[PDB]
């Protein structure tokens, strides 16, 4: 999070926080409210959220779900829904921890290893998270969406 | 400041090395600001000749972003 | 532009040395892509290199953070110098250089000690030296390097 | 390191879900807390000579025998390395604090600290006497709200060594 | 490396003085065009692969010289060193944008990229028009403000190079 | 600053800046009018801060100014009060940066050896700190003197 | 000792002692009854070396002793005199051991973080170090006051 | 380490003491064997091949199995090792001699030792047996007092392996 | 390095000479001086910090633009960079002055100082001067011939700066 | 020599010699001129030990001058007598810089890989420098001989 990040940033240098990551710590506690109604947000429109994004990725790469696409079957779609839903679960952990670390951590070191290992086609999950940041930015506020886009652009740049 | 390119030639004294060593005897490098004083001291304590070094970052006489 | 083979390898022979294994999903290229095309341009030295990639990110994540600076003083000196823990003095030198400037002065110190330049100079990556001088550095650094990470 | 936002978020990736009403409460209950944390930081950075200074004072006032002749802490050097150990031990409760999580003391400090005080003969009941000397001195700084919290970090250490 | 806050303060302590109304009128105008910064570089970063791919294939599609055999960029491994140059570009680019000076792209960036672009044999006035290309499509992308503020420091990499 | 910090962390990892570098950018920028209006205050009472800062001083440690102190005499008082000039101006340069980059780069890093090239004690150089730091918030607000509060407390710390 | 510094500097290079560091060694061991009696003499004076070098260092520094000093009161200026015996029975062990190391591992590694938690002055235990090198050498003859002054100008390099 | 001279010194500085008669007695009879210690030394030192000539040749003629094809002494570089080891010992042995302490052996002879051994098989007898050979070998060339002087720091090594 | 005998040792080896009666009267000239130099070299390493703060005072007030906002030793850093090469001056001159040849100074402190100089844009007449300084500092306190001989290195290093 | 190994090892600490180390440096200068009368004794005396040495080597391995040895033929043995020539004025710099750094530094480092291109035998070198320390030995006296033989001791190691 933002306060382990301060905290292992400040250990390696074997000093106590400086003034600036203490107004760092001090930002992102005061604004925690507003991240905590964020992820309650997108929590509660989770279903949505993934059933307008597989509608929209399916209909702009319509070759994912024909014969011979990587999710071409019922269980090959829901194994796909189901990681658009793991990835939708990894937004809200980054956006209540403030930073893109558990995201990082639990679904981005070694992904591309994973779907190579699973013949998922990178840019297919690009065009996948794109669909997911458009319907959650739109289920939003402006100061929020723009916020919970910066998660999904890092996000799809990681996939890229 | 903050990077140094020093080319420095480092003579062998203690023994007539099997491998080449033409790695290491004749040589141009980058080195960081903070890393060239201890650098530069140790060359000078294998013998070895600075016969250049030049500033190719930074700017001399800064007082902040260093 | 030749020999761009070797210096590849050399390039992971540093890497699963520093690291101790393969970082590729920790897009390990990437981060230190700049680093890499210094090194094939000649602009920098192998000890540079592994100067970067131990005093990185990644490694102070991978070895600094998870452990006391007991263990961050002889794992850094398995990865930089090939060896345990020498004896007292050195536990000493290190652990007052963690506790008063941290990591990354640290890694240099170890780095620009007399001991790598006369072993590994500025062109070898650092390996697994079998020290047989001075006492219980064999087995400590037997007992370091038969483990896995 | 691992912090309490950080453990809720393992917590509840590991059973694959999204957060419900009693994880958001635990992040409301952090995020709390978090300005005590950072006031108590901040005033603990200000502090850290004295705070190890009059923790010093205090322990070795009340075991002298520390500093004379055949003490552990009788040289230049071994009163040196007990004030680093102190320094330590300051810094990572301080950092424990402010994460909200003991999950770094053992990460960094506790581990292995047993083996190389009893190589060293290093005692072991001094040591933990002088991290209850921080606990007072900086209990006695940071306030009544962030004494609480921060002896919490400081029993953690003691109980880890001792 | 020096942003505009830097720069103003080595200025005046150079000088040894105290901010004057120049001074801050210079950091109140740097701090006014703080998000417009933050959204052009968030704006960059969500689209950097976009970017590059398109900003390569107008450069190969003008030139396709460099890609067919005797050109510069005619291998796998001199094509993927292309791209990544262009990687370079535009990240360095992005980090110069957002600290509003340009002393990380000479820093960084440039000292002897024309003596090592020389060396290698890569053509310069093809490596211009490639960051020329970057700079049109991330001009069209940004946004007007944001694509002058981009194109200040593209022109700054081209002017370099060249 | 703030963005040389975030600049060089995220080019140490050869990435563009994440999310939360992103949003410690934008509160950096956000509260730039009120720090700068804070340097304004500190900025135009520079003299009533250094001589009310020098008469704590010298009233709190009056060995400095006594026989065998290193401020004996006219000169080296002036050269004195010189120095807490100086380290006012480092702490302008630090609100107005958002870091105390500036303070270590002029007047930290090597701090110890040059007073101790110039038989300065070091604590009394806290002391002249925690004089100014009293000083200083007695003029600001709460909220700006408590922000101006840690950069001091910061100062303080590193001279000894 | 000196038997030590030649043992560890032939075992820094993987060999026997030469004929020179074994000239060496004989002559230290003819040298150590001097020694002996060097030692003797400043051993049996060593309350009025303590005494008068207090004395000289206070008329010196009456700062020291002054309000406001790091000796104020009696119990501080008694820790002061046992600082100080405890550094000329510190010099006697160097004396006999024929060179500076036992100082070393006593009373110089860490003596600079040792006095700054104590905060005391550096440069007050360097003129204590003189004044207790003026009163100890004007007990000894001519030569032996030589290598005596050779050890308290160690310390007194050392805590300088 | 540590010598005679440090050995009296560090205990006069544990009890916090300026040295007494007695400390002044132990002093001089360091000093009075000074001399003799020397000669020793020289004399090993100007000897010390041959010593392990002959060692090395009583250890494998009354244990020809090491030096037989599967021996730990069977390979030239194992051999080689064999005879470093005895070096090693015979150096450190005149190293305590001359210091007159064997605080030396077990810093940087014994610890570890018999657990580098073991973790090598080694015969930890064997390399005993060949200690006393160099033990017989160097009493007969460094006299009668050097030899028994020389025996205690043999025997200790013996005793420190076994 | 080198130091005078070793000096000696070369001149009569590159030309492949036995030493004859002008080398051992350099000789011996050089053993004659070897206790004045013991004398100056130890009362240097008692003064070296007195004679850097007040060699360092008279430059700096000799030259007070050095020390004030827009000088080379305009910080806590650069001014710490400047007293430390001054201190590593005098070490080096006594160092070159116990050895009694300047081969040192060439290999240890001239090899690269001037060209680093020139790159951060020390002013070299300023070094000088302050060497000068640290010359009359150390006379002062070295007596006549001691003074006569630490002159001859201070010399030599204003040369090899200058 | 002694001073410059002396000189290197406090360079390493970067600090100023000890007070032992400048009497080991002392007793050095005291030997010096003892040396420096050995060594000229052994220089006076160069031509008589060159032919003793060369005869009793020649009579000790008559194949060497023997057809078919390296050593036979005019120009060949004066090239070995020529060799011996050298080693005795490296002895003589070795005695008088009081350790065996010169005459390593001349005549030890590649000196196996030098003979191995002359084919020169290796123990035909051991047995010349054997014969040369018999004969400059039976030269001088009983106190000069043991440091004498000493260098040539260490020159037969290295040669063998
Ligand atoms: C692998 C390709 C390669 C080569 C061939 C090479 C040559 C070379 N020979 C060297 C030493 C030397 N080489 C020579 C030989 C020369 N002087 C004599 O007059 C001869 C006429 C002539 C030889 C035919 C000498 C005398 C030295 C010692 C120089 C010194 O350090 O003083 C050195 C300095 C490094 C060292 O001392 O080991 C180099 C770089 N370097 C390389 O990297
Ligand atoms: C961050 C986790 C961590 C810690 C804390 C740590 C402590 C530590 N303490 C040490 C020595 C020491 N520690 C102490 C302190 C103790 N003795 C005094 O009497 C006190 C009662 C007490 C302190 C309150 C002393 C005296 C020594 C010196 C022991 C010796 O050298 O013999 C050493 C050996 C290295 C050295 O001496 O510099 C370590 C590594 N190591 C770690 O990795
Ligand atoms: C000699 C080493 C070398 C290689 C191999 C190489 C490959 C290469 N293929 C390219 C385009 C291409 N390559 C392909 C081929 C792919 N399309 C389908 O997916 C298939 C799986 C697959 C073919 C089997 C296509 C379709 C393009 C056109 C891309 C575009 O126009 O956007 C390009 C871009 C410029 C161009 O069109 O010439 C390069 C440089 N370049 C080299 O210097
Ligand atoms: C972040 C700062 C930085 C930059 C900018 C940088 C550029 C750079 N590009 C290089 C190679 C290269 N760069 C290029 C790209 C050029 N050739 C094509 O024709 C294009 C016209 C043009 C790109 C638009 C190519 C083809 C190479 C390979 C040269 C070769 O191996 O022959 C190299 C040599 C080392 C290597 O091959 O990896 C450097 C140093 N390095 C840096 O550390
Ligand atoms: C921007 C970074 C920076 C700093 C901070 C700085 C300080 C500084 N203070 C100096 C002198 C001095 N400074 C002091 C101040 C001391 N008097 C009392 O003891 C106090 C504890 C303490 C001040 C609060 C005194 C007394 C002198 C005169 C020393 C002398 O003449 O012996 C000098 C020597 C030149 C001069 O006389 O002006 C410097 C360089 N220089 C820098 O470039
Ligand atoms: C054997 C190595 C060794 C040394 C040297 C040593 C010094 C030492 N001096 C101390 C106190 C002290 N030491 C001094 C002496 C200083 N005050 C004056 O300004 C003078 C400049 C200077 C003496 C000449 C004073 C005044 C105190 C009391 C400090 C206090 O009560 O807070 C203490 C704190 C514990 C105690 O008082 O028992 C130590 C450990 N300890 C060691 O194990
Ligand atoms: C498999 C690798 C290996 C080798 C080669 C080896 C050699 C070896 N030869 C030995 C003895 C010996 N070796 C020789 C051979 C020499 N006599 C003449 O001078 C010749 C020049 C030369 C042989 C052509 C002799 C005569 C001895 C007896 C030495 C003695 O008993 O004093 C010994 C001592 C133990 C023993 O006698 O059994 C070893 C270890 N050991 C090994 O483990
Ligand atoms: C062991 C021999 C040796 C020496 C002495 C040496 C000097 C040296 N001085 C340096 C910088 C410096 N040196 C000085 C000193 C100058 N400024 C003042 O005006 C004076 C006139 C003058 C000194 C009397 C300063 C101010 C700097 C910092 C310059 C900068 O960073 O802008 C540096 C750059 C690295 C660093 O700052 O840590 C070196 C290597 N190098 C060596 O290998
Ligand atoms: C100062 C350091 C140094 C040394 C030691 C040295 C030795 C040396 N001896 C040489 C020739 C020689 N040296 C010898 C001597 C051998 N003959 C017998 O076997 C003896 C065992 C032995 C002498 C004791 C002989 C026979 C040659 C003639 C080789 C030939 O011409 O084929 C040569 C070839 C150049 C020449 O002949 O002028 C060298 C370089 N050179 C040096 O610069």
């Amino acid at each position: 999070s933002v306060v382990t990040k301060a905290i292992v940033s400040a250990d390696a240098e074997a000093r106590y926080l400086s003034p600036g990551e203490l107004d760092r710590i001090r930002g992102f506690v005061s604004s925690g409210e507003r991240r905590l109604r964020v992820a309650q947000t997108l929590t509660e429109s989770r279903e949505r959220i993934i059933k307008q994004a597989g509608d929209q990725l399916f209909q702009k790469r319509p070759d994912l779900v024909s014969p011979g696409g990587n999710a071409y079957g019922a269980e090959r779609t829901a194994s796909c829904l189901r990681d658009l839903d793991y990835y939708l679960r990894l937004v809200t952990f980054g956006i209540v921890a403030g930073d893109v670390t558990p995201i990082e951590e639990i679904g981005v070191i070694g992904v591309k290893e994973m779907y190579r290992n699973l013949e998922v086609p990178l840019p297919g999950m690009v065009e996948a998270v794109k669909a997911m940041k458009s319907v959650a930015t739109g289920l939003l506020s402006g100061d929020d969406s723009a916020e919970v886009g910066y998660y999904f652009d890092y996000l799809a740049g990681a996939l890229a | 400041t903050r990077l140094f390119k020093v080319t420095a030639l480092i003579p062998s004294y203690k023994k007539v090395r099997g491998g080449r060593e033409l790695q290491n005897t004749y040589f141009t490098k980058l080195v960081e600001y903070d890393r060239w004083f201890a650098e530069q001291q140790r060359i000078q304590k294998q013998g070895g000749k600075i016969l250049s070094v030049k500033m190719v970052a930074g700017k001399p006489g800064l007082n902040t972003g260093v | 532009l030749a020999s761009r083979t070797e210096f590849d390898a050399l390039i992971r022979a540093a890497y699963r040395q520093v690291f101790e294994r393969d970082m590729d999903s920790y897009r390990i290229t990437e981060v230190f892509s700049v680093l890499e095309t210094k090194l094939r341009n000649r602009e920098i030295t192998t000890k540079e290199f592994i100067q970067a990639l131990a005093s990185s990110d990644l490694y102070r994540k991978q070895f600094f953070e998870p452990y006391p600076p007991t263990k961050n003083v002889e794992l850094s000196l398995k990865h930089l110098l090939g060896r345990a823990t020498k004896d007292q003095a050195e536990l000493r030198k290190y652990n007052q250089i963690i506790a008063t400037q941290g990591f990354k002065p640290f890694i240099n110190a170890i780095l620009d000690s007399k001991e790598y330049g006369e072993v590994f100079g500025d062109g070898t990556v650092p390996y697994n030296r079998y020290p047989t001088l001075p006492a219980a550095n064999f087995p400590n650094t037997e007992i370091l390097y038969n483990q896995l990470t | 390191m691992q912090d309490a936002i950080t453990s809720v978020i393992n917590t509840y990736d590991v059973q694959g879900k999204y957060f419900d009403t009693s994880a958001f409460d635990k992040l409301k209950a952090y995020y709390a807390t978090g300005e005590l944390r950072v006031r108590a930081a901040g005033t603990i950075s200000a502090n850290a000579a004295t705070i190890i200074k009059e923790a010093s004072a205090k322990l070795f006032s009340n075991q002298p025998d520390l500093v004379r002749p055949g003490g552990n802490a009788y040289t230049t050097r071994r009163y040196a390395a007990c004030v680093r150990d102190m320094d330590y031990f300051l810094r990572y409760a301080t950092y424990a604090m402010l994460a909200g999580d003991t999950s770094i003391l053992d990460e960094r400090v506790l581990n292995g600290l047993k083996e190389t005080y009893n190589s060293l003969g290093v005692p072991i009941s001094s040591t933990v006497q002088g991290i209850q000397a921080m606990k007072e001195v900086t209990g006695s700084l940071v306030g009544s709200g962030a004494a609480k919290e921060m002896g919490v970090y400081f029993d953690y250490l003691s109980s880890g060594l001792s």
